[PDB]
């Protein structure tokens, strides 16, 4: 069965960076585009962008062009999304969602909660 | 463009209504319910690109050949009105077959309903090309005997309409019925053996061979058998699964045999007309 | 931020056995490249209907997608207790892909 497994939650300071892991299994990794989705607390879903592991190409939603960076490690079948210069608005659950030819999402990661907090300084 | 973006998919992730040849492993268009996307996909590389262009170019080729045939000088025929109606019936069969064909292969991935509609038209298109090819052929071969000419015109229509009826049945389109389809359209073409034996029994062994019909009909029967064999057995992708996804798979080679088979048939009946014009339009023999 | 997806109602509560209808309106034609997702509390979303009307593998026949152009619909026939959650439409016709604001469905 196909499974998208993301890394655990992050509690980071403002201005920090995070890298969300998306291990993909049960299929040929390079066959489908992987998409990134954000969900702010109590909010709807926002498409961050898509990534093509075969070509290596990415398409970002202009809203997140200067915030998100998609990378890959084809040999390990994993998708990555790095979030830059973190802010309180970036507190959200981030999902990897897999396409199947077109950008409807049959497979989704469990989500990574990223919390931007200045509690410890 | 940013609209209707898609990537090819492996065979396993296709829905059931699209899984027709499990030897084409990758390169499939995903289900896409947009006529805009399907028609744009004619300019993309996938399992259906060659199927589409063999019959898209072949369709404009018979359309150009048919227009030029109609505007040929009436002075180069014995009976230009009836000769153009019999050739035109052949062209109508060829153009409709190739049009229904490339349209079906283009809109195939749209939806289950659209693919059902155009597969029924695709199948029917082969019966129209076969029935329509008999019309100028029976015309010139039984030029002097009108009763066997008309009996054979009836037979091929009754059989052709029966193939169009059976090619409407939902089970007929399933991958298990592939050899049934190959046998149904093969029987239709190879039913020309009946007026052939009638023609050689009547006209003579020397008379049928000298006027090139025997050799030309053996070539046609070869293209029929060879074309139905590749189609039914899925050669060569049965032997090299995954290597023939885009080029030279069975259906693609079959599409080439249809346009070639329609061209050697045209060249054959077009010589029969040149011969009839050389001898004039009566009976002395 | 080109195609806006407008989901309606924003929320609703119906009893088990009843039928509900969630509508989606696109700001531009999306050529049936629409999908619906159900999302349970604390869980990741799951596809219900894709390509406007195609019912996904494993999803009950109670869910049905319908519509065309810019007006799409999700109908849940005979509501079950497990149907509580957030429902989202999504367009994959033009980048950037967009989602509806969601519909919170409570089951009484
Ligand atoms: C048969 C003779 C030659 C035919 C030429 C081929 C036609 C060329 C282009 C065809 C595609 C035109 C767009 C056809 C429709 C676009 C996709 C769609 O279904 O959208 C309609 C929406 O309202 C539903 O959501
Ligand atoms: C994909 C292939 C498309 C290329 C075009 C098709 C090939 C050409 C077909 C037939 C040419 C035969 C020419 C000879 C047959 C026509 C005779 C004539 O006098 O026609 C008058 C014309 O002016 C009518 O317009
Ligand atoms: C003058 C002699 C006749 C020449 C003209 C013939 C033109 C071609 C006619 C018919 C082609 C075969 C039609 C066969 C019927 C069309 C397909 C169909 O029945 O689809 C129903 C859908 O709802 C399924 O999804
Ligand atoms: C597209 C349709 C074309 C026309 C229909 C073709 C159907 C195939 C018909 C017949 C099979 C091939 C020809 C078979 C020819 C039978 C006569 C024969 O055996 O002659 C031998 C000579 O050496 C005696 O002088
Ligand atoms: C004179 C011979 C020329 C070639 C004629 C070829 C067409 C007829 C051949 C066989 C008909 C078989 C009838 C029975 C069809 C069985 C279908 C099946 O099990 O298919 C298995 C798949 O691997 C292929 O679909
Ligand atoms: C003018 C005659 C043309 C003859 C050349 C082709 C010979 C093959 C004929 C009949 C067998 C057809 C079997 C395939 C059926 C459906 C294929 C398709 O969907 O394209
Ligand atoms: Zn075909």
């Amino acid at each position: 069965e196909v499974l998208l497994q993301q890394s655990g939650p992050e509690l980071v300071k403002p201005g920090a960076s995070v890298r969300i892991t998306c291990k993909a299994s049960g299929y040929t990794f390079t066959d489908f585009n992987m998409d990134w989705v954000k969900q702010s607390p109590g909010k709807s879903l926002e498409w961050i962008g898509d990534f093509n592991p075969n070509s290596g190409g990415s398409i970002y939603n202009q809203k997140f062009k200067d915030k998100a960076t998609f990378t890959v490690d084809k040999s390990s079948s994993t998708a990555y999304m790095e979030l830059r210069s973190l802010t309180f608005e970036d507190t959200a659950v981030y999902y990897c969602a897999r396409e199947t030819g077109t950008a409807w999402f049959a497979y989704w990661g469990q989500g990574t909660l990223v919390t931007v907090s200045a509690a410890g300084g | 463009e940013f609209e209707g973006r898609w990537r090819v998919i492996p065979h396993d992730v296709l829905p059931d209504w699209l899984k027709d040849n499990d030897f084409l492993l990758h390169g499939h268009r995903p289900p896409m319910p947009s006529f805009r996307a399907c028609f744009k996909s004619i300019f993309r590389i996938h399992t259906e690109t060659g199927n589409i262009w063999t019959h898209l170019l072949g369709c404009v080729f018979f359309l150009c050949l048919g227009i030029f045939y109609m505007f040929r000088p009436n002075i180069s025929f014995v009976a230009p009105l009836q000769e153009k109606v019999v050739f035109g019936l052949f062209f109508l069969g060829a153009i409709l077959c190739l049009s229904f064909s490339w349209l079906f292969h283009t809109v195939y991935c749209h939806s289950e309903g659209v693919s059902r509609l155009f597969s029924k038209l695709d199948y029917s298109g082969i019966a129209l090309l076969i029935m329509g090819s008999f019309v100028p052929w029976l015309y010139y071969s039984f030029y002097c005997n009108p009763q066997p000419c008309f009996i054979y015109l009836i037979v091929i229509c009754v059989l052709g309409i029966a193939a169009i009826i059976v090619s409407q049945w939902d089970m007929f389109a399933t991958p298990q019925y592939r050899g049934v389809r190959a046998g149904v359209f093969l029987g239709l073409g190879l039913s020309g053996i009946i007026p052939t034996l009638h023609y050689v029994i009547s006209e003579g062994f020397l008379k049928a061979a000298t006027i090139g019909q025997i050799g030309w009909l053996m070539l046609m029967a070869s293209l029929y058998i060879t074309g139905a064999a590749l189609y039914a057995a899925r050669i060569p992708e049965r032997f090299f699964p995954g290597k023939c996804d885009i080029w030279f798979h069975s259906h693609q080679l079959f599409h080439i045999f249809v346009v070639a088979g329609a061209f050697v048939h045209f060249h054959g009946v077009s010589n029969l007309q040149e011969f009839r014009f050389m001898i004039g339009g009566g009976c002395s023999e | 931020s080109d195609i806006q997806m407008t989901q309606s109602p924003a929320s609703l509560s119906a009893s088990v056995g009843e039928t509900v209808t969630i509508t989606c309106r696109a700001s531009g034609n999306i050529h049936n490249f629409l999908a619906w997702y159900q999302q349970k509390q604390g869980k990741s979303p799951q596809v219900l209907v894709y390509n406007a009307k195609t019912l996904a593998d494993g999803v009950p026949s109670r869910f049905s997608g319908s519509g065309s152009g810019t007006q799409y619909s999700l109908k849940i026939n005979s509501l079950q207790p497990e149907d509580f959650g957030s429902y989202y439409c999504q367009q994959f016709w033009s980048t950037p892909y967009t989602f509806g604001g969601g519909t919170k469905l409570e089951i009484n």
